[PDB]
């Protein structure tokens, strides 16, 4: 949580009631005179008076800081390790089938490529054999 | 191009390649058509890693020298291949293979590369499934090692900014408890 | 095993992640909880002036 | 019916326009930041804004288990199933790596078979000329 | 669904501590903070 414009935490946040974004208060009234009334980044009227709306913090509940050791950073953290998680097994998953038909594709056409290099050795060795007996047969 | 284009491509290979004990596996192939390629696969296998080193290859591996061949004779022989083959099988029926392959064999069976399939003695499945347990506990030994120092890198990095936060934690909460305590007061005040 | 290796793997990913940006985390995080401190002792003292100046006026 | 990414159902699932396949929107989300808006299983680029379409249907309500009526059962349970996730995915790796060392060794087999085709079918084209020429020159009665 | 007005923001980056690398540490880590959740939460309920 921080200023829109000033960028830093601000002691006095203020919400704008048509984009809903916090900034200072002071940063906010500079704006506003600097630009006509004029929001942020919005290219419509915004109401110094009504249009921003002060953010008020209440401290009853004990303060919890935005620490490691919380249950809800603990659950974010674990939420997005199994959300990694499920995106490596299913890329991994993917590769592995692509390589399993590739696999068998290979597999079949090692068979094929063995049948035709079994094929053509006896089509050589016929051949040789012709020319053995020709070169024999001419004297 | 001379060089094998498997060496080239993203797929992985081993770093020592050893041509005579490939060689000497190839000649034992009672197919004569498949001990040819299985041969002339541990000639280009050895012509690969000599040309081509490898991270973790050992250094003055002697190429290996093998006849030059056409783009067109290659060409006609892969589709001469392309001719012979047979029904290419859809990959609903490849995907049912591979499950019943994942379902008989089982998955920390198929994981390992020293299963083979006419290795049907339980003493070799058992000596390899030993020597995969070894091997990952030493992998695990290495990488906890290496974990263990980034771990204290870090620690000592971040010792003084741990410190501080924890300063700091113990300040807002003691401002909280003080906070609480002086609109308590406050009130009875004006209520006073 | 390939448990506790895969538990080390992240763990090593994880330490990586922390040697690439603890510093800039760990400064967000400084600046964040001194922000909230000091909301917190501004509150606590304009609380307190509040009360000091019902007291004076009582 | 289960989100594609996760392969289980999803709280928020979201449908594509053009493939019409379920997932998860965070997942699809990742996914997409991850490999530049690459739909999963297809080449085809889908939008995260305007090709997903979200499903708004009844909420599936989980029955929750007697076992897991305390936090420590529950934490077992979360941890069984992350270290069962974890074997899981070190063991397709591993099916992975070694899918693509037997690829590779095929591969390898497939050129040589090539290039031993192609060797003899030069060697059976010379045999063939030279017979050729032996019956050229020979006098066949 | 009116009253409510949500704030566009940049995300809060959480301090990541570097002893909780590991999952079985993120484990005990949110077992602890869950047993610390339930014992402020009962001496809450007794201090009231």
């Amino acid at each position: 949580m921080l200023c829109a414009l000033s960028g830093e935490i601000p002691e006095e946040p203020v919400v704008s009631k048509k984009t809903g974004v916090l900034f200072e208060k002071r940063l906010i009234l500079k704006y506003l005179e600097e630009h006509n009334n004029i929001e942020p980044g919005t290219t419509e009227e915004l109401d110094p008076e009504t249009d921003l709306l002060p953010i008020k913090t209440s401290r009853v509940v004990r303060p919890r800081p935005p620490n490691f050791t919380s249950i809800p950073s603990l659950l974010k953290a674990f939420q997005d390790e199994w959300d990694a998680l499920v995106l490596e097994t299913y890329t991994t998953r993917e590769q592995l089938a692509r390589v399993r038909e590739e696999l068998a594709t290979a597999l079949y056409q090692h068979d094929a490529a063995v049948r035709v290099i079994a094929r053509l050795t006896r089509e050589r060795d016929e051949a040789r054999e012709a020319l053995a007996r020709l070169t024999v047969t001419g004297a | 191009r001379r060089r094998t284009q498997v060496m080239q491509r993203e797929l992985p290979r081993t770093a020592v390649v050893d041509i005579d004990a490939l060689l000497r596996a190839a000649d034992e192939i009672e197919d004569p058509a498949r001990a040819l390629v299985a041969r002339e696969a541990a000639l280009l296998m050895a012509h690969d890693a000599a040309k081509y080193p490898l991270p973790g290859a050992p250094p003055g591996v002697k190429p290996v020298e093998i006849p030059r061949f056409s783009d067109d004779e290659l060409a006609e022989a892969r589709l001469q291949i392309l001719m012979e083959m047979k029904e290419k099988p859809a990959p609903e029926v490849v995907h049912a293979i591979w499950n019943r392959r994942e379902e008989n064999l089982n998955a920390l069976r198929l994981g390992l590369g020293y299963y083979d399939s006419d290795s049907e003695d339980g003493e070799d499945d058992v000596a390899n499934i030993r020597a995969t347990l070894e091997a990952a506990l030493d992998r695990l030994m290495a990488s906890a090692e290496k974990g263990n120092k980034l771990e204290k890198k870090l620690n000592l990095h971040l010792g003084g900014y741990k410190n501080r936060a924890e300063m700091l934690r113990k300040k807002l909460g003691e401002a909280h408890a003080a906070l609480e305590k002086a609109r308590n007061a406050l009130a009875g005040f004006q209520v006073l | 095993a390939y448990t506790a290796q895969a538990y080390l793997s992240a763990r090593r990913a994880h330490l990586a992640l922390l040697d690439t940006h603890g510093k800039n985390a760990w400064l967000i995080g400084n600046w964040h909880l001194e922000g909230e401190v000091k909301a917190v002792e501004k509150e606590l003292a304009e609380t307190k002036r509040e009360i000091d100046r019902v007291s004076l006026a009582r």
